[PDB]
């Protein structure tokens, strides 16, 4: 009938798919490239910017930007390009037909959620959506109602203790160490 | 009032559900009734009810229970009891429905002279008989090409198979003949072997709906038959309650194990294997499963399943049995392993032609693949057991669909089917001291069939009201849609159950808690049992039924890992095992969702068609010929919805009279002043005097329509008038004769 889209914006990899299948059928880096060299050959079909695996393939000639840094979306037009690419190119699904479920790290600014929702309703016209905490979903994934989740992606690391399905919001710890600054 | 001296009433009694009593002093508004019994009694009249009044004897015994003026449980039970015991009639109409009572005796009524007597006759013409339903379906099919169904419902042992047999014998006789009926009757032993199980109340209960389509050519010759099946009870293959068995075939197979052919299977006695062992009761009294095996193989031969395929089938079933013995040791909270050199798994792999190391690996691990990348990861002993039992259930369901398709290959014929008449044998509403996921599915299927019945009857009433030009508004529809939306809507009991299956740390206590949350006080049909927090009550059409939650999560889980199927698909030892699968989301579907889908396929098959209903009832448990038990029958009339059908007809205009026969009956009331030669206007004049309320009857074009009470009230006042006239005349005669003897006394 209608099945929600499930999308986790992360930093680095985007991974997206349909609710109730078991692994994401779109996975690609959340990266946008713009060409920086003078183009010489006339009539090449040269393109203003590249997204995801395109920008990985051509990365020799591109400046690569990450639109998400430490779970905060710093650049919004590139994030809209990444979602447009996800829905139309990767999933080939029109977003008006499906609820969308979106994932976020705890303790990050509220403006990030307000903008994510304003964009999903106004530009995509998604009929319904929700924003979920990254750590909470790892318990659903591991079959538990209790535990202290330690989560680290690119960017933010956070601990979230949960006990029989109640979060303990005064005990949430967040750390900016993980993943990109290991590479730097 | 109606309660006068010499009235009669039904009073409740412990040992037969109702007994007759005569009202020994007329009632006035208050608390007392003096009653006399066929001796002397006084009965408390108490909240409020008056005791059910009794029909005048002219109505008792008539061929149609809706001809009764008072419609209520004891009048129905009395008319069936008198027709069966005294007349030895076994068939009785209720409205559209034919009620059929199992005589446990042979009868002459199925002779071909009677077949011919029924042919071409409409239901009004002749006393009810199953041929009178078959002939109606046949002529409905002739008039209009629309296919016809015949639907047969009741507890197993009520004679549904013999009813279908004579129903198709009718078609064979009227069309002439193509040897369908022999093949169809020869198929019954295998379908009963694979599809029937002992149950706490009943041996040879059928756990699936069987639909036989008899196809006709443009001549309405019998071409041939096609067989479908629905609503199979898959969960029984792996779990049974106490005093229940697995499907008969498993015990026929185990008992055969000593035979030379089956030696290679290494079968044991039936309480060795985990799936047969659980029920407690390996041996049915009065059946030799080893002998039944012979009839099963014989019917396989007659339908032309080669003995190669027969040994394939028994191989696969011994596979399922040996698989059930596979036992997992948990090496961690999240990992398990099969103990080394495991004899059950060694025999299962030998039987099935698979590499021991691949089954031993895939039983304990499951595989997930992202589009670029695949991870193998362990699973707990609980998920391993749930997946082994889902594999056994999936093998069994595919073997069942295969045996059904090889029967269909034997029954089909090459002539293109112009149209068909189809016969549905299905279980009726079910209630035991313990009620469980099986009973919940059965009662939901019966709620669906009862809705489609009520809506067909409502359609036919709107047609008859058009035919008599009576306003439609007088009849109201009685809709069990709220109970269906209770069971199957989103946030329904099945929906919350399928949620709680995937939910982490789901359990029958938290499922029950979600039930009480969503529906404890929002729906009138859902109730919590007073003393328990583990059970729930649904008010079904027939009765309130209390279900225990404690089983449903184990029974509801199916998930089949693709790698375990692909191991079996890889088998080359024998050809049947890869043939079964030959055929992705369905592997994720729960048993409840597969059931709801098979039920939607069934409702699509039936809604396409025009139904005719037969209800079968089983008058006594002990199979005594032509004995009747009121407390058994009231249970089965309730479960067959006959009593609710009658309740729904008792509101409205159940009693209908032709003006001719009405006038003939009640000339005695009419004064010779007001008898016109037009009967209809006389009747319209008279009934308004005799009955005050125009609401209580309607003047149709050709028939008078009465509400329930009125015809018995007219019969009462008629009888009292005729009593007064008789007494007055006979006192005059006696007076003359004594005056003559006085004339002698002067002389
Ligand atoms: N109309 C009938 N005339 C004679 N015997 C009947 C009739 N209906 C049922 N019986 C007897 O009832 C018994 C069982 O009938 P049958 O049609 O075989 O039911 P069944 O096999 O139990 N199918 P099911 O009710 O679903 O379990 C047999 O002894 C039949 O002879
Ligand atoms: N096998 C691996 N070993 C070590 N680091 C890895 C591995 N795979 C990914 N990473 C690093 O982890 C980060 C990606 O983690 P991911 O969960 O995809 O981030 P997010 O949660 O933001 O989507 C990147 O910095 C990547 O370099
Ligand atoms: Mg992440
Ligand atoms: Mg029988
Ligand atoms: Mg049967």
């Amino acid at each position: 009938e209608t099945t929600a889209l499930v999308c986790d914006n992360g930093s680095g990899l985007v991974k997206a798919g349909f609710a109730g299948d078991d692994a994401p059928r779109a996975v690609f880096p959340s990266i946008v490239g713009r060409p920086r060299h003078q183009g010489v050959m006339v009539g090449m079909g040269q393109k203003d910017s590249y997204v995801g695996d395109e920008a990985q393939s051509k990365r020799g000639i591109l400046t690569l930007k990450y639109p998400i840094e430490h779970g905060i979306i710093t650049n919004w037009d590139d994030m809209e390009k990444i979602w447009h690419h996800t829905f139309y190119n990767e999933l080939r699904v029109a977003p008006e037909e499906h609820p969308t479920l979106l994932t976020e790290a705890p303790l990050n600014p509220k403006a990030n959620r307000e903008k994510m929702t304003q964009i999903m309703f106004e530009t995509f016209n998604v009929p319904a959506m929700y924003v979920a905490i990254q750590a909470v979903l790892s318990l659903y994934a591991s079959g538990r109602t209790t535990g202290i989740v330690l989560d680290s992606g690119d960017g933010v690391t956070h601990n979230v203790p949960i006990y029989e399905g109640y979060a303990l919001p005064h005990a949430i710890m967040r750390l900016d160490l993980a993943g990109r600054d290991l590479t730097d | 009032e109606l309660y006068t001296k010499y009235a009669r009433v039904w009073i409740p009694d412990p040992e037969e559900v109702w007994k007759s009593a005569e009202l020994l002093k007329d009632y006035k508004p208050d608390k007392v009734l003096q009653l006399r019994l066929e001796k002397d009694l006084e009965y408390c009249l108490d909240p409020k009810e008056l005791p059910p009044l009794r029909n005048p004897d002219i109505l008792v015994g008539e061929n149609d229970l809706t001809a009764l003026s008072y419609l209520h449980e004891p009048a129905v039970l009395h008319n069936l009891k008198v027709r069966f015991i005294d007349s030895k009639l076994i068939y009785t109409y209720c409205g559209i429905v034919l009620v059929a009572i199992n005589p446990y005796e042979q009868l002459p009524i199925y002779g071909e002279d009677i077949i011919n007597a029924y042919s071409g006759q409409n239901m009004g013409d002749m006393d009810p008989h199953i041929f009178a339903v078959a002939e109606e379906a046949y002529k409905q099919m002739a008039r209009d090409e629309r296919n016809q169904s015949i639907i047969v419902s009741g507890e197993s042992g009520a004679g549904k198979t013999v009813s279908a047999k004579y129903a198709m014998r009718y078609f064979a006789t009227v069309s002439g003949s193509a040897n369908v009926e022999e093949k169809v009757l020869a198929s019954n032993p295998i379908m009963e072997s694979i599809g029937n199980a002992k149950t706490t109340r009943n041996d040879n209960s059928s756990r699936f709906g069987k639909y036989i389509e008899i196809g006709f050519d443009k001549r309405y010759r019998i071409i041939g038959a096609n067989m479908r099946t629905y609503l199979l009870e898959k969960s029984r293959v792996v779990f049974q309650a106490e005093e229940e068995r697995n499907y008969h075939i498993f015990y026929q197979l185990c008992a055969s194990a000593a035979l030379p052919e089956f030696k290679t299977l290494r079968l044991g006695n039936a309480n060795y294997f985990h799936y047969t062992k659980q029920g407690g009761s390996p041996v049915i009294d009065g059946i030799d499963d080893a002998k039944e095996m012979v009839n099963t193989r014989q019917a396989c031969t007659l339908l032309g399943i080669s003995d190669s395929y027969q040994m394939g089938i028994f191989r696969i079933l011994a596979g399922i049995l040996h698989l059930g013995n596979v036992e997992f040791a948990s090496r961690d909270s999240d990992s398990c392993a099969i103990p080394p050199k495991h004899d059950p798994l060694t025999i299962f792999c030998d039987l099935m032609g698979v590499d021991y190391e691949e089954m031993a690996h895939w039983l304990c691990h499951r595989k997930l693949a992202t589009a670029t990348e695949t991870y193998i990861k362990p699973i707990s002993k609980l998920h391993a057991i749930n997946a082994r039992d889902a594999l056994a259930k999936h093998i069994y369901a595919n073997l069942f669909n295969w045996i059904v398709d090889h029967v269909n290959k034997a029954l089909h014929s090459t002539v293109k089917q112009h149209s068909f008449i189809g016969v549905l044998d299905i279980y009726g509403f079910e209630t035991f001291e313990i009620n469980s996921f099986e009973q919940f599915c059965i009662n939901y299927a019966n709620e669906k069939l009862q809705q489609q019945f009520n809506m067909h009857v409502f359609k036919l009433e709107q047609e008859e009201y058009m035919k008599e030009q009576i306003p439609w508004t007088l009849i109201d529809f009685y809709d069990n849609q709220p109970c269906i939306n209770l069971i199957e809507a989103k946030m329904g009991v099945l929906d919350l159950l399928d949620e709680e299956c995937k939910m982490p740390k789901g359990s029958d206590d938290t499922w029950a808690q979600k039930l009480y949350n969503t529906h404890l006080n929002k729906c009138a049909l859902f109730e919590k049992p007073r003393l328990s927090n583990k059970a729930f009550i649904i008010k079904h059409f027939a009765d309130k039924v209390e279900y225990q939650c404690e089983g449903f999560l184990e029974k509801n889980k199916d998930t089949v890992y693709e790698e375990q199927i692909k191991v079996l698909k890889s088998s080359k030892k024998f050809k049947l095992l890869p043939e079964l699968f030959q055929d992705s989301k369905e592997h994720k579907k729960t048993v409840g969702h597969q059931f709801r889908n098979s039920l939607h396929l069934l409702m699509e098959t039936l809604n396409a068609t025009t139904p005719h209903y037969v209800r079968c009832i089983k008058p006594n448990d002990f199979k005594f010929p032509f004995t009747f038990d009121e407390k058994r029958a009231v249970q089965q009339l309730r479960a067959c919805g006959v009593l609710e059908t009658i309740r729904i007809s008792a509101a409205g205009f159940p009693s209908r009279w032709t003006y001719q026969e009405f006038f003939s009956r009640y000339r005695v009331l009419m004064k010779q002043k007001d008898v016109l030669s037009d009967r209809k206007q006389t009747c319209k004049n008279v009934l308004e005097k005799l009955i005050l309320d125009k609401d209580k009857y309607q003047f149709g074009k050709t028939k008078i329509f009465f509400r329930a009470g009125q015809v018995a009230y007219l019969e009462k006042i008629r009888a009292d008038k005729l009593r007064a006239a008789c007494i007055r005349i006979q006192k005059t005669i006696r007076g003359w004769l004594m005056r003559k003897k006085y004339m002698r006394m002067r002389r």
